[PDB]
RNA sequence: CCGGGCACUCUAACGGGACUGCCCGCGAAAGCGGGAGGAAGGAGGGGACGACGUCUGGUCAGCAUGGCCCUUACGGCCUGGGCGACACACGUGCUACAAUGCCCACUACAAAGCGAUGCCACCCGGCAACGGGGAGCUAAUCGCAAAAAGGUGGGCCCAGUUCGGAUUGGGGUCUGCAACCCGACCCCAUGAAGCCGGAAUCGCUAGUAAUCGCGGAUCAGCCAUGCCGCGGUGAAUACG
């Protein structure tokens, strides 16, 4: 149950700069820090490094995923 | 003909006009024991009559708004017994023992600060 | 009768009964009850061989209940874990996942406490 | 209570009955408030008592009251070292209320499902002479008389 | 700590508040920061007068920002070369274009927000506070009052740990209502700390 | 009819003010509706006394705003003159609609 | 009871009106 | 609060989210009344000085 | 509801009223007990109000302020994270463990407050939150609102069970540039511990406790079961 609504949300930052390397062919580990944007599927095969707010994690995107949020896939803290 | 006696309570006005009518007893275009469905007392506003050998030999029309069932059901067996001696003032000599005619002051407390309620204080420990 | 998958409610009401079912609650009941018009009310026990069939063929054939849901949810969760998923990790490491405080009140998803010398 | 002796606030008549220990009575029975359903569940039993007896609801009442209120009670008296159990008398008023509050105590006790049958059945058993009731009491008799060993720690 | 500021716990009855305009509304946090920027630079300068009370007073546009003072021989500047300057700088603040027709104070030692200054400015010029005490009391007590009281704060002659200094006489009550009694405080910074000075006087009555 | 509603923050103030538009205005014309009240809407505050901890203290302060009516009947045109702009108070704001 | 989300006095509680609690 | 903290007033925040209120004078972020733009503080300060007319002491 | 009218309710100003004043008893007196009148009787009921001082109390992170310490970082902008971690421990609370109860339908009385980009009537689509459309109000005259418990009726029938809603999977709406971390709300499925609590311990003396629901502040929205107020019903007991 999560809520977006009738608008999906995609921080452009990336957007352009992933829509881009799709021209190109494909590219080489990206970076974002709108981990609040979404994800669609022109993801799947990239790498988004994401922020945990300490680091840049490469997060390895995939058609299963293509739903979910950069990030869920970016563990903030640490424990154990 | 007509007769009025207040009776307030709790938050309740209730104007009580006496008609010399036979009985038919009754409030807000609503049968009296149909405003007061089921409440075991209710009676008792009607009991200044029952106390004045009256109850049947006189007829009341009353109304009533503000505060609850309940208090209404108290202010009315005030006014009911005001006007009641509104009428016959010689009433009060035997209606006064019983006092059917004494705003009950008795009112809801204020919720002073740093308390649940007035009175209710909030728990403690390791004390 | 055996509704669901290899159901058993009996000598209770329907609207009640129906419901010891599994993708079965006060919910889809009143459908089924009404998509298959019955009188609710009635004790399972007095049901007839007729209406026990339109019940059935809806709710089994309408729904997914039983034993076929317990593989889905459980599905979306091992999913969720196959992927790096916050939720997905949650589920491994017992712990609330609708974003609660893990510090007091916990004990349903960890269960009994593991008091330790502090 | 360092101040005075506080007054046994007298309460209103029974709107039946006009009775006092009635109206108590209800008072007992009622929970959170709701003199409602309380005024019933007791009258709705007062007349369970008929279906049951020629007897009159009333003087059923006054019997299972005037039956179930004890004579001697238990009391504590630390003195230079243990606690000692000592007897004495019983007050006119600490009667009353320690009779109903046990029957409506003993009534909530029972297996009876309707309430009202609960407490109907239990005035029965009290005037009568048995049941929960006359238990708790005939219970403390018991226990006084059994340390009358201190007469002497009376008052 | 025990106590209130008879001022506030007597303006419903004596004592009209320092402004008295009704409003309110999507205005009231307006036309009231207004005051303040007024009374505010309004001290700044007026220091050197006996600025007591300030009422102000509005209706519409026209306001009313009087001034009471003990020096308004002072206000004026010379015969309006300062009353005039400054009725000036309120069009940098009310640019609702207010008056000011000022007012004079009688006795500068009965006006509390003053008798404080005083042994504020006394002691914040290296003066002896109990004697400076002593004397307001007198200054003041000795004029009229029914009764006045004067306190003091902490760090007293300088001294390294906090301290307080009493002195008062003739009735002061404050539990009552029917009392009356300015209340002055006075700041009066200093080279080695702050330390602010209270000023009662009891007059009249009923 | 002149709709006149008095709203001051004090009940004598304010109220003062409407026994005057009354008067100027009894003579002039109809005997007025007289100055009818109106329940009054209170903006009620309460604030933790001291600064920091200590929350079990508070203090607390209104705000009454008391109303007035009054009315008239017919303006008399000559009545206006008895009132139009002779007033004085400052703690009040009135405003119209006959 | 006085804290069950999908029923009566669940929303009368919670503040809320729903397929549980309409209007008229 | 601290200085550069006291730019709220600052007509292009960026986003409405950002606008808060933040007590005018001493600029007590927290109880911050919207009436006064005061916090709880200063609110009673100047209440019981009179600087906030009809604001009386409330009693009932 | 329209004419009509202030008698009544009420709204809100102003007074009046109660003082041991009156009668008996006791006393040297103050005053104590009791009785009549009376709406109320002895400070009628609840607030604001807290003496000299004490704890070297709390707060220099509200604000003011003496000294000290950093001035290319102990200042400043920003974006992401953190304040929301968890094996456990305690505090204050909420919701329960039920039949004096829970559920659906219908049906009856409150008080105090809030409302300009705001309260939202009424009609419409949607199971619904809510969306679209749109009347009045600056508000004793329109909206938030339904009060809830209660009452008449019917459902369950003593069962972890129509008790209890935790937890988790799924779909969806509103606020906001953006709800992974980390919002609330709706619909479905899920239906957990809990069957009245060890040693110990808390509150309250009358419209109080217990119990039911209503508003407000802050505030886009909300982690309010919290805080601050309102009123409905309405006890037990105090020898000492
Ligand atoms: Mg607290
Ligand atoms: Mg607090
Ligand atoms: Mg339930
Ligand atoms: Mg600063
Ligand atoms: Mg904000
Ligand atoms: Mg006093
Ligand atoms: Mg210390
Ligand atoms: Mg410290
Ligand atoms: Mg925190
Ligand atoms: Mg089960
Ligand atoms: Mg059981
Ligand atoms: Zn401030």
């Amino acid at each position: 149950p999560r809520s977006l609504k009738k608008g999906v949300f995609v921080d452009d930052h990336l957007l352009e700069k992933v829509l881009e390397l799709n021209a190109k062919g494909e590219k080489r580990l990206i970076k974002t820090w709108s981990r609040r944007s979404t994800i669609v599927p022109e993801m799947v095969g990239h790498t988004i490094a994401v922020y945990n707010g300490k680091q840049h994690v490469p997060v390895y995107i995939t058609e299963n995923m293509v739903g979910h949020k950069l990030g869920e896939f970016a563990p903030t803290r640490t424990y154990r | 003909e007509q007769y009025y006696g207040t009776g307030r309570r709790k938050e309740a006005v209730a104007r009580v006009f006496l008609r010399p009518g036979n009985g038919k007893v009754t409030v807000n275009g609503q049968d009296f024991n149909e405003y007061f469905q089921g409440l075991v007392r209710a009676v008792a506003a009607l009991e200044p009559l029952r106390a004045v050998d009256a109850l049947g030999r006189f007829d009341a029309y009353i109304t009533v708004r503000g505060g609850g069932k309940s208090g209404q059901i108290d202010a009315i067996k005030l006014g009911i017994a005001r006007a009641l001696v509104q009428y016959n003032p010689d009433y009060r000599a035997k209606l006064k023992p019983l006092g059917f005619l004494t705003r009950d002051a008795r009112v809801v407390e204020r919720k002073k600060y740093g308390k649940h309620k007035a009175r209710r204080a909030p728990q403690y420990s390791k004390r | 009768a055996r509704i669901a998958g290899v159901e058993i409610p009996r000598n209770k009401r329907v609207d009640v009964a129906l419901t010891y079912i599994y993708g079965i609650g006060k919910a889809r009941a009143k459908e089924a009850l009404e998509k298959t018009g019955i009188n609710p009310a009635t004790r399972v026990k007095d049901l007839t061989e007729a209406e026990v069939v339109r019940l059935r063929e809806y709710v089994e054939n309408t729904w997914k209940l039983e034993g076929e849901l317990r593989a889905e949810v459980a599905a979306n969760i091992k999913r969720l874990m196959d992927i790096g998923c916050y939720r997905g990790l949650r589920h491994r490491r017992g712990l609330p996942v609708r974003g609660q405080r893990t510090r007091t009140n916990a004990r349903t998803r960890k269960g009994p406490r593991k008091t330790v010398a502090g | 209570a360092r101040r005075r002796r506080a007054e046994v606030r007298q309460l209103q008549p029974d709107l039946v009955y006009g009775d006092v220990l009635v109206t108590a009575f209800i008072n007992k029975i009622m929970r959170d408030g709701k003199k409602n359903l309380a005024a019933r569940i007791f009258y709705d039993a007062c007349k369970i008592i008929q279906e049951k007896t020629g007897q009159e609801p009333l003087k059923v009442f006054k019997q299972a009251v005037e039956n179930v209120k004890p004579r001697m009670e238990v009391r504590s008296r630390r003195v230079g070292g243990a606690n000692y159990q000592v007897p004495m008398e019983v007050s006119p008023r600490r009667q009353q209320s320690l009779a109903l509050r046990w029957l409506v105590q003993a009534a909530n006790q029972r297996p009876e499902r309707r309430a009202a049958v609960r407490i109907a059945h239990e005035l029965m058993d009290a005037a009568e002479g048995k049941g929960g009731a006359v238990k708790k009491k005939e219970d403390v008799e018991r226990m006084a008389e059994a340390n009358r060993a201190y007469a002497h720690y009376r008052w | 700590g025990n106590k209130i500021h008879p001022i506030g716990f007597r303006l419903g009855i004596t004592r009209d508040w320092e402004s008295r305009w009704y409003a309110g509304k999507k205005q009231y946090r307006h036309l009231l920061l207004e005051d303040q920027r007024i009374r505010g630079l309004l001290e700044k300068e007026l220091y050197s007068a006996g600025l007591a009370r300030v009422d102000i007073e509005r209706a519409a546009d026209n306001v009313a920002v009087t001034v009471h003072v003990a020096k308004p021989g002072v206000v004026i500047g010379r015969g309006g070369e300062r009353i005039r300057v400054l009725r000036e700088e309120l069009a940098k603040l009310t640019g609702k274009n207010v008056a000011l027709n000022v007012q004079e104070v009688q006795n500068p030692n009965l006006s509390a927000p003053l008798v404080a200054q005083r042994v504020a400015e006394q002691i914040e010029r290296r003066f002896a506070v109990r004697r400076a005490i002593k004397q307001a009391v007198q200054r003041v007590m000795e004029s009229g009052a029914k009764g006045a009281k004067v306190i003091v704060s902490g760090r007293i002659g300088g001294a390294e740990q906090a301290r307080t200094e009493w002195a008062a006489q003739g009735r002061v009550p404050l539990h009552t209502l029917r009392a009356n009694i300015d209340y002055g405080f006075a700041l009066a910074r200093t080279t080695y700390g702050v330390l602010g000075v209270k000023a009662y006087i009891f007059l009249g009555e009923v | 009819k002149i709709r006149i509603k008095l709203r001051g923050f004090d009940h004598k103030t304010l109220d003062a003010s409407a026994q005057k538009i009354v008067e100027a205005a009894r003579r002039s014309g109809a005997q007025v509706s007289g100055p009818i009240p109106l329940p009054t809407r209170v903006r009620r505050f309460t604030v933790i006394r001291g600064p920091f901890k200590h929350k079990d203290s508070r203090e607390h302060f209104e705000l009454r705003t008391h109303n007035r009516l009054v009315d008239i009947i017919n303006p008399n045109r000559k009545t206006i003159e008895q009132l139009m702009t002779l007033d004085l108070p400052t703690g009040v704001e009135i405003e119209i609609k006959t | 009871g006085k804290g069950d989300r999908r029923t009566r006095r669940g929303k009368i509680w919670r503040g809320t009106y729903g397929k549980y609690r309409p209007r008229k | 609060a601290r200085k550069a903290l006291i730019e709220k007033a600052k007509r292009t925040p960026k986003f409405k989210v950002r606008a808060y209120t933040r007590c005018v004078r001493c600029g007590r972020a927290r109880s911050v009344y919207r009436f006064f733009g005061l916090c709880r503080i200063c609110l009673r300060e100047l209440a019981h000085k009179g600087q906030l007319p009809g604001v009386r002491k409330a009693s009932w």
